């Protein structure tokens, strides 16, 4: 067939991926992968505030996918996602997640992220504090916790549905 | 136990104790449930009830760690009830304990405290 | 962006392989079960016939628990007990369960020889060898071979990377 | 409850009831824990204690589904105690219920029963 398990394992090594999952993603699956992530961060002697940032970005990105799938009525079977967590050579963690979205939703999402990427930490805080009382707390929190600007991409399809992928560098 | 509130904690939700007679609301642990108002709805109701009449002080003793966005909104709703009662002359108080080696919890507690004008303490501990 | 593009390249590769689920990283007891639950939901959503749904589940659990057993035997901890697991569905409708892990090279070589020796035996010989291990391939590998519609396939790269593939 | 055995079921381990006075051992659910003897160790001891004592019949009523290799070994240890007691003249019996639409449970039960000479029933349900 087409399944090449060694080719994937080597691609994960090339990208320095420590954890990655693809498929239907449930509440309990989110938490259990987060538990593997927290153990890995502890085994790598992550500084306490760095460990919380990486975990927080993982939870919020993956819970945004859950929230979207609920809003669009998707079922357990339909609520699918691709999540990856890597660590750069300099020690910075990279948390990436992707999911299928309606095409109008995907285009409006990349706009909000492009509007988020260029704000400094003080502007991100103000927009965050204002959304406490269009990008919301989740994307704003991920942007605030990143050491690099948030990056997003969108692979459109004449299905009407697009693949949205987001990455944060912690 | 009738007027009290005892909620055991889990991996993704904090443990909560509402002591009605002592006027104390305590919470410990992480909080990242998918629908935080399934958890915090009864806590908000408990706070609103305590604050609706009487003059007894209400103090919040928090040992919370990571809160997701939904829990932060629910937490803000609780602190808005404290602030409203405090502007009306009700004595309220909050203490947030945290491990000194993790400044993100102190930074989160500080962001909450900038929207509050009641006594609000952040206490570091050497674990 | 380089990470978002690569995330897209991965998602497209999974599509070309008809992969339903795949995981890579440290694998614990609770992660085995939670991924197994996603598998059981997917099999129901695809209206898998009941004994076929149990065969795929049984092969998934036994493959991944063999990785757990090996990692414990070699003393590995939760951080070193790492694995790559994938479940696909071929064009013909048959499910494919593949799992891979790092092994000592001599262990991996003895493992490939053991799978090559069992893979080509018919169901009656697999049953007898199974029934004999009730009282070198054991009950785990023999059960996966017994439940497969095609001969078991194994490979070894270069600590070596061992990979096992069953078609149900 | 003193001589009885009640074990609640989980996602990967079966629920177990040992009724000492009725001479009945019941199980239900899947069984794929990583170390099955942490679970079945007390069940085997319960059976061994029951079979060393008295002449009262012991019946096993099983509603088991998926069993991993470790659980199958432990199950075979239990059936060897029944078979040992049965060869000595002790009345033992086993009944395995299963959903008629899933043959694999009956096929597994049938493989267990070829190593037994005591009454062993497999009952299909609609
Ligand atoms: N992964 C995603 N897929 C699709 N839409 C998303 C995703 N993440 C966020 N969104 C959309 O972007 C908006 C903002 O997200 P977020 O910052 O988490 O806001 P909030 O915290 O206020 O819910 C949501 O209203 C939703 O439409
Ligand atoms: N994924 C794996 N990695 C390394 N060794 C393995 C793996 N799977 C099986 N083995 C080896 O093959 C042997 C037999 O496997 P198995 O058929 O499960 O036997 P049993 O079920 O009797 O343990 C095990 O002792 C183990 O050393
Ligand atoms: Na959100
Ligand atoms: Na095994």
């Amino acid at each position: 067939e087409t399944l090449d398990l060694l080719a994937m394992r080597e691609s994960y090594t090339r990208q320095r991926i420590l954890l990655c999952f693809n498929g239907p993603i449930s509440r309990s699956l989110i938490e259990e992968i987060g538990h593997a992530l927290r153990n890995y961060l502890h085994a790598e002697q992550a500084k306490p505030s760095e460990a919380m940032d990486v975990f927080a970005v993982y939870i919020e990105m993956t819970q945004n996918i859950r929230h979207y799938a609920n809003l669009k009525g998707y079922g357990e079977h339909e609520a699918a996602a691709t999540v990856a967590i890597a660590r750069n050579e300099d020690g910075h963690y990279v948390v990436s997640a992707g999911n299928l979205v309606e095409r109008d939703d995907g285009q409006s999402l990349v706009r909000s992220i492009q509007a988020i990427a260029n704000l400094d930490k003080a502007a991100l805080k103000a927009a965050y504090k204002e959304q406490l009382r269009g990008a919301g707390l989740g994307l704003l929190d991920i942007a605030r916790k990143s050491s690099e600007p948030l990056a997003a991409s969108l692979k459109e399809q004449p299905d009407g549905r697009a693949f949205f992928s987001l990455r944060a560098v912690i | 136990s009738m007027s009290d509130l005892h909620i055991p904690g889990t991996q993704s939700t904090p443990a909560i104790q509402g002591d009605w007679q002592a006027g104390r609301l305590s919470m410990q642990g992480d909080s990242y449930p998918e629908n935080s108002y399934e958890l915090f709805g009864q806590v908000i109701d408990w706070v609103e009830r305590f604050l609706a009449d009487g003059q007894r002080p209400l103090e919040l003793d928090l040992r919370l760690l990571y809160l997701n966005t939904s829990s932060i909104k629910a937490m803000m709703d609780i602190l808005d009830l404290l602030e409203e009662a405090h502007q009306g002359g009700r004595p309220v108080s909050l203490r947030w304990h945290y491990d000194r080696r993790n400044e993100r919890v102190a930074e989160l507690a500080e962001e909450f405290r900038e929207d509050c004008s009641f006594p609000f303490a952040i206490q570091a501990h050497d674990e």
